[PDB]
């Protein structure tokens, strides 16, 4: 009875993430558009769509237990992988950060939707796209926390 | 179409 | 007077890990 | 980092209370923090540098259950609150911080990280403030640097009307101080 705070979730076309943060399953719009998500009792509808932020949230699913926004501020990031990697990355603005080491762009495939943690463990963001030169992902744009609990409200 | 849940990923790393 | 004992653990060391099935 | 913790329960209350009296324990031991209880309250127990330390408020001058039966504190320093035992076979010691940085993070017999500025050498302020009871049986658990390193081990709450703010913690340093 371990339970998972980011699930690893797929389209019939696409396969990504989601993360629960404040009792919500949180994701990425440009992978679940308005989809319901799959529950043993049938669909359950999308609680939150914000086509503009790239977010989408349902309620979390079973076997599932929630982050809590981060509030240290720290500027040390971390973000998980689908292949539960971690990557170090160095906030830079409020929804980018820098990877400390820049990596081959297959090793974030699937990946979008997955978190961005402080050094507490706390959910910063999660992750929407990467910047990238020719093959190699060098730094990543990220919705941040506070567009979700503002979303919430 | 429907979203659909494949794997899971605990943070702490906890064992079965 | 009785002797103090473990009960349980917390564990750091571990690191994030896709759950088994 | 990212410091992230869960926490196992190891024991019932009757098991416990049997191995108490006898001193003998033959549970394995893994980790960097143990939860521990007296007959009369249970609190943490932080590893660090081959030495299992906890609060001397809770220990008092107690032997921890082992193996081969009871085993005798290596440390007490009453005026710290501080004890320790020689760290059980199977732990893992922490190191102390020494990137010497303001920005901590507390363990939690939850297996909670919750963030704390530093506030001078043995006091540091709650980001966002607690019920006192949340913090009920952490004390002994360590506060940790963003390295995951080990700045000092939490002693007690500073609160009004049941809300804690701030948390005194006996730092590292004065553990080299309680070795010498
Ligand atoms: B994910 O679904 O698995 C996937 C993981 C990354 O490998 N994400 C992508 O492929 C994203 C999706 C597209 O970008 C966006 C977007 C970006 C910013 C704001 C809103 C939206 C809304 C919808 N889609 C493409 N993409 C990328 O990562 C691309 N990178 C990119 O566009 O970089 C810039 C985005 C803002 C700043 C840099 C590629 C495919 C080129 C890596
Ligand atoms: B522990 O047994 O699980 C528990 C965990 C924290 O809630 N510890 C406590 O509740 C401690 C124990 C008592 O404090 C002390 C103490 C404090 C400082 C130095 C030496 C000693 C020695 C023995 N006991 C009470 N306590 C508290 O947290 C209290 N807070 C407090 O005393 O605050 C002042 C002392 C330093 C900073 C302000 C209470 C419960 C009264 C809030
Ligand atoms: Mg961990
Ligand atoms: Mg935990
Ligand atoms: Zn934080
Ligand atoms: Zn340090």
């Amino acid at each position: 009875q371990v339970e998972g705070e980011v699930q690893i979730v797929s389209t019939a076309t696409q396969t990504f993430l989601a993360t629960c943060i404040n009792g919500v399953c949180w994701t990425v719009y440009h992978g679940a558009g308005t989809r319901t998500i799959a529950s043993p009792k049938g669909p359950v509808i999308q609680m939150y769509t914000n086509v503009d932020q790239d977010l989408v949230g349902w309620p979390a699913p079973q076997g599932s237990r929630s982050l809590t926004p981060c509030t240290c501020g720290s500027s040390d990031l971390y973000l998980v992988t689908r292949h539960a990697d971690v990557i170090p990355v160095r906030r830079r603005g409020d929804s980018r950060g820098s990877l400390l080491s820049p990596r081959p762009i297959s090793y974030l495939k699937g990946s979008s939707g997955g978190p961005l943690l402080c050094p507490a463990g706390h959910a910063v963001g999660l992750f929407r796209a990467a910047v990238c030169t020719r093959g190699v992902a060098k730094a990543v744009d990220f919705i941040p926390v506070e567009n979700l609990e503002t979303t919430m409200r | 179409g429907s979203v659909v849940i494949v794997g899971r990923i605990v943070l702490s790393g906890k064992p079965a």
